[PDB]
RNA sequence: AGCUGUGUUGGCUUUCUAACCCGCACCACUUAUCGUGGUGGGAGACAGUGUCAGGCGGGCAGUUU
RNA sequence: GGUCCUAAGGUAGCGAAAUUCCUUGUCGGGUAAGUUCCGACCCGCACGAAAGGCGUAACGAUUUGGGCACUGUCUCAACGAG
RNA sequence: GUGAGUAGCGAAAGACGGGUGAGAAUCCCGUCCACCGAUUGACUAAGGUUUCCAGAGGAAGGCUCGUCCGCUCUGGGUUAGUCGGGUCCUAAGCUGAGGCCGACAGGCGUAGGCGAUGGAUAACAGGUUGAUAUUCCUGUACCACCUAUAAUCGUAUCGAUGGGGGGACGCAGUAGGAUAGGCGAAGCGUGCGAUUGGAUUGCACGUCUAAGCAGUAAGGCUGAGUAAUCCGGUACUCGGGCUGAGCUGUGAUGGGGAGAAGACAUUGUGUCUUCGAGUCGUUGAUUUCACACUGCCGAGAAAAGCCUCUAGAUAGAAAAUAGGUGCCCGUACCGCAAACCGACACAGGUAGUCAAGAUGAGAAUUCUAAGGUGAGCGAGCGAACUCUCGUUAAGGAACUCGGCAAAAUGACCCCGUAACUUCGGGAGAAGGGGUGCUCUUUAGGGUUAACGCCCAGAAGAGCCGCAGUGAAUAGGCCCAAGCGACUGUUUAUCAAAAACACAGGUCUCUGCUAAACCGUAAGGUGAUGUAUAGGGGCUGACGCCUGCCCA
RNA sequence: UCUACCCUUGGUCAGGUUGAAGUUCAGGUAACACUGAAUGGAGGACCGAACCGACUUACGUUGAAAAGUGAGCGGAUGAAC
RNA sequence: GCCGUCGAAGGUGGGACAAAUGAUUGGGGUGAAGUCGUAACAAGGUAGCCGUAUCGGAAGGUGCGGCUGGAUCACC
């Protein structure tokens, strides 16, 4: 779970880790390794968009396959390694063709298995085969939402989606922010829940480590002067004066609806979220 | 203190230079005021 | 007040595919995850777009006090 | 307890405060002597619960009051060197 | 012109003898004296572009003078197959054939190119000039290519723009192996004293490179036929060299350096020159030479040279010997500065390599070495007043907006240490004691066969001063409140905070061609991420909590 | 080319000091298993130079310098330069 | 007569325990019940009581568990 930390310092007050019992094997593959340079929200003309980014640690992006083909062959398991440009573990499976690839890996993982679309495709965990042929109440995760595009949704940490019933074409997914959805009938879908469940509690603890991952600091609205936040100055501190907080630019925050009158979303959103 | 000249011979001629006036098209009208008035260097 | 059923007007829906659309899959130009060409699979007369019209709009401008 | 009215019409906690005009509030401590300081009272001109309320070990080239130590800052100045 | 022959003369130790000259406190030569010495010393980048050097100059420039010069006239100075780049490779970025967008101009982008601050990459000692040296010439080398060639092996070979390995990587700590420099005692050369005394007693030095043969303290993995290849995957029964490696040993080397003898010239012109012998042993030993090894989480660039593999092309080349060829650009000079950026010969700023002795944990402090400099105005008199320092009787904040400035505390080794708390802290809490030199005994590592050498701690005895970290360098402390939790960051140049950030709490928006933002659009950021994840609003660790009102 | 964030590739920090997780041995455990002694070398940790800053004060103000020098002062293995 | 070991009292400093005292301050018993309500003992008129929360001027009221030391007809 969390290992502790005791408090030999002001800044070590509350920090708390996450242990590292998960992971095998603790160097990379040097053949599915791409590098990776940053960017703080610097787009094509080089000026900022999104803000607070940049700095921190190199990375090197490590080739993911989302796709689950090669049908049909049994995939060891080998290793568990750490990855971090995403909140999940990893894997490496071994394809009997010596095709060695990486696989997001799910709870409990060390034994082998199978990518199939319905040959018997085993339901376990770890096993990708399509919607049609997955019986219901069967919890899985990184579906895909296009037919043959590649997984997409529901890849976190501790993350997982739910399969309710079947409809006339499509099938109708539950999803973790609480949404049920209609996908396509041929999109595949891994069998399990997604590991690393332990994620969320791991207090920082300090301004530093917070700092090295690649955030910088974000300062509030009401102490920028008029030029270039809604919520400007008045003399001492002020409460912000308007009907409705604003964001840098304008527009409502708090409370106002976002999305647009959009295709091939509202035929097939049942019912809304739940926050 | 540290002056606001610190001197370069690459940056000088990347950014001042002759083939980065006659890079863009506002260049060559600089170039065009300067062999117009009679001046005896063009590009820096 | 309300029945029946033809000649003509304006809708609400429902389904099919021929435009159009795809930051959807292999395939060629090519030992380029850009592009165009090609059988699919999706969505489909809605969306994107042109002209007109109404409503919000200190996000921004011109000025009065 | 009566009664007017408002959409209900200041709860726990703090209180002469970075918040109190009059005010140098008032009684206690500190000094030979204390408009500043510390502990209390509460009649809050006008504290108050995420423009957070009340406490807090550690940390400060922070701000305010009192002790020992040390001294030309001082009573009171004099001499010497570049 | 007046201000006026006034303010200045830009940190800083000079004194004299000799020359030179029309002219000298200032130029050159000599002796003594002082100053830096983790630098005021020695090499290279950036930048400047002849300043460098010899012979002649004294109108201007130099804060004075000048015979002098970084200033004027004449004549000279920079040598590469091996060093730093280019003919080799790729990061961020830039440019882009077709293409996609836009009133025109033009913006974006795929294949391909450009781009070192990085990867690859064959030479080292000594001599010399008035100015250049891994460049010139002395002695030994090495990599690429070409030509003759013999022992020749022959489907033996040459292998892609293509498959594979490889190159290939973070911060932290500790224990090692070897070497560099250091210090002492005993290889050799010269001197042995006219200030009391002394004659194993006084100063100086203790050599050598790259190549190519050897054997190494440690560090890292254990071995076979089958499913664009016999290689790299995969899976199967059976089962002690492999690479990489600082350093050392001979040879390189009968050679070349050397503190000095001794043999030659006019001012020995302050010099060449011919031959001339030493180079042991012991210790203390790094920040140099591995990201090696163990651990930790924030998971630590790409492509080439190089090695194999086949598609293919061909049947022609090992070793060894001998001769031959190898291009372009930058080299002078200053380079923590009188030569660069500050208008100036300006008390500022300017990346990196080398860095010794004494005392010391130390690259701190004081005094010196190698090696440089004496700061381009001086001479007098020692009034007031300003500027930088030193000491003081009795009293000790009475001074004052206020203990503002100064004074005291300061190192190591010991005894001893409260409230309070998040149990880590408070704490160097506070308040206290001891230290010098000489002589006698004994217990402590490592080195070594051992005398020998360095590292140390105990008691006891004794001596001297006013004073024993005797000089320089090095915390004042305590009680009680206020605001902010913390380390951090802010108004280059009147404000460093109680303001901003912060770790944590919430609230709301986003189902993926996501919301949000930049851009008229194409394209991008968000992200090669997908509700344990992204954009925004407020509060600001931790503790106990957050009350009623929806007109 | 100054400054403000930022991307790719490098470099630099004398010294000395406390002693977090763990691991091993011993003591009890066989119940609910926790005390000591060694070893390990954690941290926006403490004292201090280079190095980066600019708190108090005196001088300077037709300056030596259109922002500086003298004595002290804070950070110094990182949110560093 | 001088030197040294041991040595009461004194002076210096941080603590440890009781006691005397202190602006205000919180409950407690005492009376005499004037002030405001009836919470128990009858089924005391909402059956009581023990734990444990949360609210109110005042006893106290409600929630979730246990007890009969719970009338009627003892709640068949
Ligand atoms: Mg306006
Ligand atoms: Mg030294
Ligand atoms: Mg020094
Ligand atoms: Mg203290
Ligand atoms: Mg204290
Ligand atoms: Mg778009
Ligand atoms: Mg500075
Ligand atoms: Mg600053
Ligand atoms: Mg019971």
């Amino acid at each position: 779970a969390i290992k502790k930390y005791k408090p030999i310092t002001n800044g070590r007050r509350n920090m708390t880790s996450l242990d590292f019992a998960e992971i095998t094997k603790t160097t990379p593959e040097k053949s599915l390794l791409k590098p990776l340079p940053k960017k703080a929200g610097r787009n094509n003309q080089g000026k900022l968009t999104v803000r607070h980014h940049g700095g921190g640690h190199k990375r090197q992006y490590r080739v993911i396959d989302f796709k689950r083909n090669k049908d049909g062959i049994n995939a060891k398991v080998d290793s568990i390694q750490y990855d971090p440009n995403r909140s999940a573990n990893i894997a490496l499976v071994v394809y009997a063709d010596g095709e060695k690839r990486y696989i997001i890996a799910p709870k409990g993982l060390e034994v082998g298995q199978i990518v199939e679309s319905g040959a018997e495709a085993d339901i376990k965990v770890g096993n990708a085969l399509p919607l049609q042929n997955i019986p219901v109440g069967t919890v899985v995760h990184n579906i895909e939402l296009k037919p043959g595009k590649g997984g997409q949704i529901a890849r976190s940490a501790g993350a997982s989606a739910q399969v309710l019933g079947k409809e006339g074409k499509y099938v109708l997914i539950r999803l973790r922010s609480g949404e049920v959805r209609m996908i396509l009938s041929t999109c595949r879908a891994t069998i399990g829940q997604v590991g690393n469940l332990q994620h969320e509690l791991v207090n920082v603890g300090k301004a530093g480590r917070s700092r090295w991952k690649g955030i910088r600091p974000t300062v509030r609205g009401s102490v920028m002067n008029p030029n270039d936040h809604p919520h400007g100055g008045g003399e001492g501190r002020a409460p912000i004066g308007r009907p409705s907080p604003m964001s840098p630019w304008g527009k409502p925050t708090l409370g106002k609806k976002t999305r647009r009158g959009k295709k091939s979303s509202d035929k097939l959103i049942v019912r809304g979220r739940k926050k | 203190v540290k002056r606001t000249y610190q001197p370069n011979k690459r940056k000088h001629s990347k950014v001042h230079g002759f083939r980065k006036r006659m890079s863009t098209k506002n260049g060559r009208k600089v170039l065009a005021r300067r062999r117009r008035k009679g001046r005896k260097v063009l590009s820096a």
